[PDB]
This record gives structure tokens, C-alpha cells and sequence, in this order.
């Protein structure tokens, strides 16, 4: 059975840095364009970043461009988001997601309401 | 030749009797009256001098009854000479298109199988190209059977042929070329009307198109045929050419070139209107314009207006050394290497494998 | 009509030789 | 609360997770070592039912094994005769985009449904003349993915707003309601005695239910992506499953865990339909590289290939006596195989 | 209390699939080998059928 | 004996076939449209200006059947395979806008929607740019490259508005175009517009662009375009 376990988070003084992890389970990790999704409290879900299968294509949201980074490890099947220069308004629940099909490009997973290939997330505060 | 040396003399010995210082005789050319001494015997040319000139109406030869003396203009050097032997010119440009129409035929008989077999490609568009493809095979297989009644091997034979069979192969030949100049005309008319009135039913036009692809030539070759069989038959339907008779065979052939050529430029205004909007150019316009050159039959505009005795047989290397491969170019451009068959011939090649 | 005039031009030239062999006897 | 209750569900998973590990004596390839194989076999296209305009989504066979229904996106619902290739009926539809069609086993009713969120019921017997809408069912809120008849009075329907439902055709209201999944429910396959049924949805899970209780009995999870097709074994204890990660699997109701996985390296395109043969030895697996690949069910070898189509296959049925296989694809053509 | 209400139903969902009986896999699969051995003759697809019985010639 | 049911199986077949030859010709004479735009004002205004709302209308005696997608869930990967054969998708717009861009990326890069064309609208350009130009904060915390952005001179900006509205109006239009042009390859196009205030030529810009898509499609079938 697939399931996604994010880790890390917690407290930081406004301006620090943090990494995140994503524990995968039970599928071929080398196939899926994976990504991070956040959600502020009092607002709907919003898309953060994405990385392709190899790691060639990497894109971000304009508000978080440059200060963050994303990297994957196709050998030890986990996803890594190292964040730097954090903000007071970045406090949000951060999920780890997977686009639903192997060997493709498209993704349809920014939604709420059990896109069932995302984890329950972790909390980052500031 | 041999027959009229009896036949025109048989009526001469009649009119030797019907017609004396001179005697009335047959000089191995024509007949004579037993004419008057001193008078000038001026009779017009025979029928053998009407083939030397289109201005044959002034060919006259003078003999004096002195008795009978020489032709005062001598016969052949009046008209029959023409300042050499150009059998090398006629045979080779003949023996081009026989191996010219050959190469198209074995590469259209195979290339018409593929469109009517693989069954994915039964589109409305390739319901037009197959009739262009079948109207090249009707061009070739009529030209060969046209060429069968020209292998004379005997001069008295084919100069005096006048059979109904060398009528019917000729009139079948004229229908199976004028359809090929109409199935280049409709090809442009289809691609143009699929791009300017693009909101119309397409089961409406195509059935109403192929009527005037084969039927509209079928009217015209008959009307030309019944202005000679009832009116002006002299040989078996090649060598009369009285310039009010060609213009119902030559006429609506070259009419279907002038109105085809305006449809050629009428598309490269539309094709450039999309190729230049920002959605380089001159190499994409290269094999877009050049891919329509054998499709529209557009290499006929170059000599369509020029008169036949003006351009003087330079066009026969053009029209028959490049027009007799036009059926072979067209089967390569869209069928052998199409761009939709190529990923579809890769289906049955590997899936059978 | 290209094939039309070549069938005319070759046939007309074909007739000239028929006169030519006929006119060698009257020569 | 939710912290220790997540672990409480986790520990009830983990205890369930090792109970099937307790049951795992050996793999099934080890016990089917000495089954002498079927080997090099193949079929041939015998018919071609070409009457539809747009793409074909669903077909269902008949209990005579002679008639069949075809639903297509042009708004046409068409009954065929498979023997003589003749259109018995050509029903016009109310809304166009349909995704499923039903043929009742009594041979007396036909249903279809799609994005207008209504299962409509069409009468075949129509002694007043031509066919007409009998009644229709409007209870779902998503879309409508599958349906399978039980008699002329109740039909289970699969929807896109996660809920399956059992219906009462005269009164027009749902009898029970099946609220176990989380994704869009995609296909459901009835048990051969209509006591149970399974269903697959986009959340990679397969729920086995009870028609009388409306409850989920077991949850089957062995896939990686969303599931498009499911089909019972002929006896009623196994089913095959087709998901969009190019794998077919086998799940037995007794040992409560998976048995076989049908995959090969060259097939990396998604699966759209599966069905069983009558003995159960031959499993059919419609694909997206446009060829139905016949899979052995005991040895996991793609023994036969049916390769006659132009577009993606979308529906695949087997006659209840095993004489013929009819596959319909997005090129409006339905090759009947044999 | 909504997401804690639905989560209490998952453990009740996981309860009922915990107390069922569970059967050894080889005995559960030899019955599948029992079916395809006995029902092999009646299936017209894995064996060729002569041209008489086929309605599809 | 057996001929009796045969002619009935013939006479039912030919009476059915005559009805299909009424239905094939009207089906090839009508153009379907998909209106998956995530905007409540956009999906309803362009109607004048269940499970599915069918709007039918004709212009120049050409039949359009416009289909708003209504009562569906927010997941979309299983009911946009029911639209690959359509003429044109009308993507209307209203952080909203990064989620608008992330959606339009997936539609352009689907295995089944690879060949269908997108007509793209820019709704509310007066109340999404000048709303920022009274706030002076909203594009920058959504986008860093806007402060770098120059208005292209080959644009045709309407005289009589804020020029920095048109700086951002063309910026958003040039953010959809960099996804569509990058790796689409000639089989499907994009058509940016904005009318969004008047009944005048909302559909005509769709009309004069649906006429274009077919014309690119036929010239695609001759290896020309």
C-alpha cells in the first residue's frame, strides 16, 4: 500500500532555514513527477514546487522563487525540500504529493478533498 | 503511294477519255488533258502537296504544252524540302514517355493498393487522390494503345489506314488525357474550397464533384468527335487540326489551367497568412510551395498561352520529359512517403512480426 | 494539349517519308 | 485524539498487515510450476460492426451470447446482432456524453448514463411501437461510470462522487448507499450469483461489499495508480484488476491478499479493460498501445495478442459461453474476435 | 469534530476486516488449479473449435 | 422458413440506416466546445455575451453547441478524456492565477488532449490589473519577473487606460504563451483574447478562431503547415 510521510517542521525565528523529507512506500519511485503543496490556514490549497523523474525540470511558485530548493533521490526513494530565508507568512501545512501516473508530464493534484496520493503533511511555523 | 498510282490513275483514264496537240496522259503524278499548242497548262497541286504546307493553298506547278514539257516550278524543291533527317528527334522523345509512363504505372498500381487496403486511410481526401491516381493509369494505358497503331513498319499501309479501329483508339485516347487535366483541376478546387468555404457538408461536394471529373470530359470528347465524323473526316482523327476543331479539345484543357493557376496562388496567400502569424519561413515555404507543383499540374501554365507554331517543339522535351513523370512524382509525395502512411506502415510491419 | 500535338507532329512527319519513297520512283 | 487514533488505525493496519504475511506459505508460481502451458495460440478478427460516428466507450454482451449494446459519444445507443451484423435498434439519447451501457440479463431492459448525472432506463419490449424512455434515476452528484443489472427492477450504479448505489426502478429512489471509497469509482464487477460485488476507484483500492448490508467487507490494495477495470473470476472468489500503471493483478477472497502480477517491460501504457474467459485460463487485457494482449492467468505469460485497432480500446466483453470476444475502441469500430 | 468523526469510522471499517478468517494461500490457489483442470474442455477459446459449431465461421 | 426473419432483419436495418444518414450529416455540421473555465462570472456571462449545461446557438448559420461543465468534483483526470475530439476548449479565467497557470499546463500536456486546441480568455483585466495598481503590492508577491517586464512594442494597446494595466495585461498573456509555444509542435494552437465587458464579439473572436483551427487542421493533413 502506498502512503506518504512528511517529516520535519516546527518552530523557527523569522528568517531561518529548514529542510523537509518525504517517506515513500511501495512503488517504483523513478517513475513519478513529484511535488510539494502547501495550504495556509484560512485559505485553500496552493502549489509550491515540482521536480521531474530525473531531476532535470524544476519549477517553483513566484512567491517562493530562489529562496527554496527541491531535490529528489531516486536511489533512496525520498523527496527533499531545503528551504532558506523563511517568512512570517509562510506558516502553512506542507504536503508531499505525487502525480497520478507514471511516464507522463501532466498533473491534476492541487486540489483538496482527498487526492489520495498525498500525505497528511507536516506543520511549519514561524 | 502504291494504291493511288492505280486509284488516281483509274479516275484519270476515265478523264483521259472525258477530256489535240498534246496528248492526255498520266505522267506518274496526275492526269492531263490533250491540251492546246502554245497554251499554258496550269493545274493545281495534288493532295500530296497539301501535307507540306499550312499555306498549301498557293502550291501550283506549271507545265507548258510546247508537246509536254517540264514542270516550270519543279515539284519537291517547291515545297517538299525544308532546308535534314529528324527521326532522331521524333523517336527519342517518343521512346522517353513509353519508359516515362512505364515508371509511373508500376509505381501507381502498387501505390493505389495501399490506399484502398489499409482501411484507416479511407478519408474523404484520399477519395479524391485515388481518382487522380486512376486517371494517370488511364493516361498511360491509353497512350500505349495509342502507340500500338503507330508501329507502322510500312508506308503504304498506315498512310492509307482509315479504319474505324484507329478512330476509336484515338477518341478513347482523347478522353483519357482530358480527364487527367480535370483531375488536376478539381484537386486544386477541393483544397481551395476546403479552406475558404470551410463550413459546408462534405458529402455534398465530393459526390457532386466527381460527376464533373469524369462526366464533363465525357461530353466534350464526343462533341469534338461528332464535328468530324458527321462533318470533316479525312484521316483517322489526328492530322486535320482545322483550328476551330482543336479549340474544343485544346480549349477547355487550357481553360482548366488558367483557372487552376489562380487557385494555386489563392492558397499561398492563405498558407502564408498562417505561416507568418507568430504562432525560418522561407524554407517552410519551400516544401510547401514545391509540394503542390505536381499536385495542381502547375507546370502547364508556362506554355498554355504560347501558340504551338510559335514555341516550336522545345516544349515537347518539357511537357513529355517532365509531364510523363508527373504521375510518378505524385505517387511518391503523398502515398509512398506520405507522412501519415509512414507511422501506419510501421504498424503492420512490426505487428505481423 | 501536349500529347495531342505530338500525335499530330509525328504523324505528319510520318506522311512525308511516305511521299518521299513514292517520289523516288517519279524521280 | 487524532494523534493516538491515527496510530490506532495504524496498528490495526499492521496487525492486518502481518496476518496476510502469516498466510503466505508460497507464491503461486511455485505451485504452478508443472502446469503444462497453453503456448503459442492466437485469434482472428471475424466481424466488424461499423455504424457509429464518434468514439465507443462501453459495450455489454447478452445472456443469449448473441446480442450486444454499444454506447458511443455521438449520443447514439445501438443494439447489434452479432451473428448477422445487423443493427436491431438505434436509440437516440437525451444527453450526448455517455460512459456506460447496461444490458439486463432478462434481455428486456437497457440502461446508459454519463456526465448528465442520470442513469436512464430504456425498454426493449415496447409493444406500443418504437422504443422510449421508461424511467430514469437521478441521485448521484458526480458523474456515472458503470452499472450492472440484477433483474428488471434493481440495478447497482457506479459514480464519480465516490458513492455506489442500489436502485428501485418503480419508485425511483435508492435502496442502499455504499460510502466506503475516497476517489472516483470507476468499474464494478458482479459476483456470478449476485450475492457480492467488488469495485475499483481512483484511490488504488478495491472494496468488496455486500448487496444486502451495504457495508464494505474487505479492502484490497496492491496497485500504484488509479484503477480503470475489474472483473470477477468465473466462480466468485477471485478478481482481476487493471490500473493505469500497466499492471494486471489477482486477488483471492479467501487469503485476502494478492496472488499474481501480470506485467512486462515493454508495456508501459495504461490498462483500460479486462475480462476473463469461461474456464478462467485466458485473461484478456485491453491496453493503450492499441492491442489487446491475452494473458495466461496461471503462469503470467502474455501468450496471445489481438492487434487490430487504430485507437485506445475502451471496453472488452466475453460471451457467457465463451464463443466470442468483442472489443470496441475509440475509432468507432468493434472487431468481434474469435 | 468532522475529521475526527470520519476517522472513527475508519477504525470501525478496519475492525470488521480484522476479525474475518484467513486461509493459507496454497490451498486457496490449488482450488484455482482445480477449476481450470476440470473446466478446460468447455472453454472454446484456449482450444480451437471446428468450423461446425462456430456461428462466426 | 428462415427467410421470414431475414427480410425483417433487412427491413429494420435499412430503416435504421436512413436515420443514421440524417444523423451523420448533422453531426458533421455542428461544432462542439468545452468551457472548463474556472470562473463563475466567466462561465455565465459568455452564455448571453443537472450535470452539464448545454447551450446551443448559431452564427452565420453555423451551429455551435457550447457545453459548460457543471456538477462535477474538483478532480478532473477522468472526465477530460471525454473531450479529446472537440474543436476548441474555451479556457476562461477569473493565489488564483498560479493555479490557473498550473491547470493550463496539464491540459496542454495530456496524452489524449495533445491534439486539441485551446482558446484562452483573459477575464477581468480591468479589475485584476488596476486593482493591483490601486494596491501596488499584488503582482510582486505573486511574481518577481513583473518588475523586470517591458511592454512589447508590437502590441496594440488600446488608448485610454492605464499603461501599467497594459504592462501587466500583456505580462499575463505572455505567461500563457510561454507554455503553449514551448513543446507543442504544430498540432494545437493557442488564441489569447480579452473582451469581457460587452456583448460585442466575444463569440466572434471564438468564431474567427474556430474557423482558423480547422484551417490549420486541413493544412496539417497535406504536410504543408
Amino acid at each position: 500500500q502506498v502512503q506518504l510521510q512528511e517529516s520535519g517542521g516546527g518552530l523557527v525565528q523569522p528568517g531561518g532555514s529548514l529542510r523537509l523529507s518525504c517517506a515513500a512506500s511501495g512503488f517504483t519511485f523513478s517513475n513519478y513527477k513529484m511535488n510539494w503543496v502547501r495550504q495556509a490556514p484560512g485559505k485553500g490549497l496552493e502549489w509550491v514546487s515540482d521536480i521531474s523523474q530525473s531531476g532535470a525540470s524544476i519549477s517553483y511558485t513566484g512567491s517562493v522563487k530562489g529562496r527554496f530548493t527541491i531535490s529528489r533521490d531516486n536511489a533512496k526513494n525520498t523527496l527533499y525540500l531545503q528551504m532558506n530565508s523563511l517568512k512570517p507568512e509562510d506558516t502553512a501545512v506542507y504536503y508531499c504529493a505525487r502525480c497520478p501516473a507514471p511516464f507522463t508530464r501532466d498533473c491534476f493534484d492541487v486540489t483538496s478533498t482527498t487526492y489520495a496520493y498525498r500525505g497528511q503533511g507536516t506543520q511549519v511555523t514561524v | 503511294d502504291d494504291k493511288i498510282f492505280k486509284k488516281e490513275q483509274a479516275m484519270c483514264l476515265e478523264k483521259i477519255q472525258r477530256a489535240p496537240g498534246c496528248p492526255g496522259m498520266w505522267d506518274n503524278i496526275t492526269c492531263w488533258k490533250p491540251a492546246h499548242v502554245g497554251e499554258m497548262v496550269l493545274v493545281s497541286c495534288p493532295e500530296l502537296f497539301r501535307i507540306f504546307n499550312p499555306d498549301q493553298d498557293m502550291g501550283v506547278v506549271s507545265r507548258n504544252c510546247t508537246g509536254w514539257s517540264e514542270p516550270f516550278p519543279h515539284y519537291f524543291d517547291a515545297c517538299g524540302f525544308d532546308e535534314g533527317d529528324q527521326d532522331y528527334y521524333y523517336l527519342s522523345v517518343k521512346a522517353l514517355y513509353t519508359v516515362g509512363y512505364s515508371l509511373s504505372l508500376v509505381a501507381l498500381l502498387l501505390a493505389m493498393v495501399i490506399l484502398c487496403r489499409f482501411r484507416k486511410l479511407h478519408c474523404t481526401r484520399n477519395f479524391i487522390h485515388m481518382n487522380l491516381f486512376v486517371s494517370f493509369m488511364l493516361r498511360a494505358i491509353s497512350v500505349f494503345i495509342k502507340d500500338w497503331i503507330l508501329y507502322a513498319e510500312q508506308d503504304s499501309n498506315h498512310c492509307f489506314i482509315s479504319t474505324v479501329e484507329c478512330k476509336a483508339v484515338m477518341v478513347f485516347f482523347h478522353y483519357c488525357v482530358v480527364s487527367n487535366y480535370f483531375w488536376l483541376f478539381i484537386e486544386g478546387l477541393y483544397l481551395f474550397t476546403l479552406l475558404v468555404e470551410t463550413f459546408f457538408p462534405e458529402r455534398r461536394y465530393f459526390y457532386w464533384y466527381t460527376i464533373i471529373g469524369w462526366g464533363a470530359p465525357l461530353v466534350f470528347v464526343t462533341v469534338w468527335a461528332t464535328l468530324r465524323l458527321y462533318f470533316d473526316d479525312t484521316g483517322c482523327w489526328d492530322m486535320n487540326d482545322s483550328t476551330a476543331l482543336w479549340w474544343v479539345i485544346k480549349g477547355p484543357v487550357v481553360g482548366s489551367i488558367m483557372v487552376n493557376f489562380v487557385l494555386f496562388i489563392g492558397i499561398i496567400v492563405i498558407l502564408v497568412q498562417k505561416l507568418q502569424s507568430p504562432d525560418s519561413i522561407y524554407l517552410r515555404l519551400a516544401r510547401s510551395t514545391l509540394l503542390l507543383i505536381p499536385l495542381f499540374g502547375i507546370h502547364y501554365t508556362v506554355f498554355a498561352f504560347s501558340p504551338e507554331n510559335v514555341s516550336k517543339r522545345e516544349r515537347l522535351v518539357f511537357e513529355l520529359g517532365l509531364g510523363s513523370f508527373q504521375g510518378f512524382v505524385v505517387a511518391v509525395l503523398y502515398c509512398f512517403l506520405n507522412g501519415e502512411v509512414q507511422a501506419e506502415i510501421k504498424r503492420k510491419w512490426r505487428s505481423w512480426k | 494539349h501536349s500529347d495531342g500535338i505530338f500525335t499530330d507532329s509525328y504523324s505528319r512527319y510520318r506522311k512525308q517519308m511516305a511521299v518521299k519513297k513514292y517520289l523516288a520512283a517519279v524521280l | 485524539e487524532l494523534d493516538q487514533l491515527r496510530q490506532e488505525a495504524e496498528q490495526l493496519k499492521n496487525q492486518i498487515r502481518d496476518a496476510r504475511k502469516a498466510c503466505a506459505d508460497a507464491t503461486l508460481s511455485q505451485i504452478t510450476n508443472n502446469i503444462d502451458p497453453v503456448g503459442r495460440i492466437q485469434m482472428r478478427t471475424r466481424r466488424t460492426l461499423r455504424g457509429h460516428l464518434a468514439k465507443i466507450y462501453a459495450m455489454h454482451w447478452g445472456t443469449d451470447s448473441r446480442l450486444l449494446v454499444s454506447a458511443s459519444q455521438d449520443g447514439k445507443l445501438i443494439i447489434w446482432d452479432s451473428y448477422t451484423t445487423n443493427k436491431v435498434h438505434a436509440i437516440p439519447l437525451r444527453s450526448s456524453w455517455v460512459m456506460t451501457c447496461a444490458y439486463a440479463p432478462s434481455g428486456n431492459y437497457v440502461a446508459c448514463g454519463g456526465l448528465d448525472n442520470i442513469c436512464s432506463i430504456y425498454n426493449l419490449k415496447t409493444r406500443e411501437g418504437n422504443v422510449r424512455v421508461s424511467r430514469e434515476l437521478a441521485g448521484h452528484t458526480g458523474y456515472l461510470s458503470c452499472c450492472r443489472f440484477l433483474d428488471d427492477n434493481q440495478i447497482v450504479t457506479s459514480s464519480g462522487d465516490t458513492t455506489c448505489a442500489l436502485w428501485d426502478i418503480e419508485t425511483g429512489q435508492q435502496t442502499t448507499t455504499f460510502t466506503g471509497h475516497t476517489g472516483d469509482v470507476m468499474s464494478l464487477s458482479l459476483a456470478p450469483d449476485t450475492r457480492l460485488f467488488v469495485s475499483g476507484a481512483c484511490d488504488a483500492s478495491a472494496k468488496l461489499w455486500d448487496v444486502r448490508e451495504g457495508m464494505c467487507r474487505q479492502t484490497f490494495t496492491g496497485h500504484e495508480s488509479d484503477i480503470n477495470a475489474i472483473c470477477f473470476f468465473p466462480n466468485g472468489n477471485a478478481f482481476a484488476t487493471g490500473s493505469d500503471d500497466a499492471t494486471c493483478r489477482l486477488f483471492d477472497l479467501r487469503a485476502d491478499q494478492e496472488l499474481m502480477t501480470y506485467s512486462h517491460d515493454n508495456i508501459i501504457c495504461g490498462i483500460t479493460s479486462v475480462s476473463f474467459s469461461k474456464s478462467g485460463r485466458l485473461l484478456l487485457a485491453g491496453y493503450d498501445d492499441f492491442n489487446c494482449n491475452v494473458w495466461d492467468a496461471l503462469k503470467a505469460d502474455r501468450a496471445g495478442v489481438l492487434a487490430g485497432h487504430d485507437n485506445r480500446v475502451s471496453c472488452l466483453g466475453v460471451t457467457d459461453d465463451g464463443m466470442a470476444v468483442a472489443t470496441g475502441s475509440w475509432d468507432s469500430f468493434l472487431k468481434i474476435w474469435n | 469534530t468532522a475529521s475526527i468523526a470520519q476517522a472513527r469510522k475508519l477504525v470501525e471499517q478496519l475492525k470488521m476486516e480484522a476479525n474475518i478468517d484467513r486461509i493459507k494461500v496454497s490451498k486457496a490457489a490449488a482450488d484455482l488449479m482445480a477449476y481450470c483442470e476440470a473446466h478446460a474442455k468447455e472453454d472454446p477459446l484456449l482450444t480451437p473449435v471446428p468450423a461446425s459449431e462456430n456461428p462466426f465461421r | 422458413d428462415q427467410r421470414n426473419e431475414e427480410k425483417a432483419q433487412r427491413e429494420a436495418n435499412k430503416k435504421i440506416e436512413k436515420q443514421l444518414q440524417k444523423d451523420k450529416q448533422v453531426y458533421r455540421a455542428t461544432h462542439r466546445l468545452l468551457l472548463l473555465g474556472a470562473g463563475e462570472s466567466g462561465k455565465n456571462t459568455i452564455v448571453k455575451q443537472s450535470g452539464i449545461f448545454e447551450t446551443k446557438f448559431q452564427v452565420d448559420k453555423v451551429n455551435f453547441h457550447m457545453f459548460d461543465v457543471g456538477a462535477q468534483r474538483d478532480e478532473r483526470r477522468k472526465w477530460i478524456q471525454c473531450f479529446n475530439d472537440v474543436t476548441a476548449i474555451i479556457f476562461v479565467v477569473a493565489n488564483r492565477l498560479q493555479a490557473a497557470l498550473k491547470l493550463f499546463d496539464s491540459i496542454w500536456n495530456n496524452k489524449w488532449l495533445r491534439d486539441t486546441s485551446v482558446i484562452l480568455f483573459l477575464n477581468k483585466q480591468d479589475l485584476l490589473a488596476e486593482k493591483v495598481l490601486a494596491g501596488k503590492s499584488k503582482i510582486e508577491d505573486y511574481f518577481p519577473e513583473f518588475a523586470r517586464y517591458t511592454t512589447p512594442e508590437d502590441a496594440t494597446p488600446e488608448p485610454g487606460e492605464d499603461p501599467r494595466v497594459t504592462r501587466a495585461k500583456y505580462f499575463i498573456r505572455d505567461e500563457f504563451l510561454r507554455i503553449s509555444t514551448a513543446s507543442g509542435d504544430g498540432r494545437h494552437y493557442c488564441y489569447p483574447h480579452f473582451t469581457c465587458a460587452v456583448d460585442t464579439e466575444n463569440i466572434r473572436r471564438v468564431f474567427n478562431d474556430c474557423r482558423d483551427i480547422i484551417q490549420r487542421m486541413h493544412l496539417r493533413q497535406y504536410e504543408l503547415l
